[PDB]
């Protein structure tokens, strides 16, 4: 799952079967780590208008 | 693929199904790749 963002600690408690979390835009908000098996919350980068 | 979803619920109703809401979690996915059109429950006898 390729992406670009800031990875933060996720308060969300995923169910054991669940590995991904999809926002209203069908883009992964959070992903369950494939090595340490924890939940990481993806947030987009600080885009802005100049 | 054979998907088995299951849920265990503690109830205290004597006869019929209780009325309520309980979403079934997915338990196990089986790579079987076979045709299935019929099923049968397996019970256990009690011998004395
Ligand atoms: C290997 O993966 C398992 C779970 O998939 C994890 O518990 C374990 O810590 C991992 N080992 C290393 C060295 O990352
Ligand atoms: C699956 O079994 C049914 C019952 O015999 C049969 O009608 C059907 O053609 C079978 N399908 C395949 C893909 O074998």
């Amino acid at each position: 799952l390729t992406g670009t963002g800031v990875l933060t600690e996720s308060n969300k408690k995923f169910l054991p079967f669940q590995q991904f979390g999809r926002d209203i835009a069908d883009t992964t908000d959070a992903v369950r780590d494939p090595q340490t098996l924890e939940i990481l919350d993806i947030t987009p980068c600080s885009f802005g208008g100049v | 693929y054979f998907k088995i979803y299951s849920k265990h619920t503690p109830i205290n109703l004597v006869r019929d199904l209780p009325q309520g809401f309980s979403a079934l979690e997915p338990l196990v996915d089986l790579p079987i790749g076979i045709n299935i059109t019929r099923f049968q429950t397996l019970l256990a006898l009690h011998r004395s």
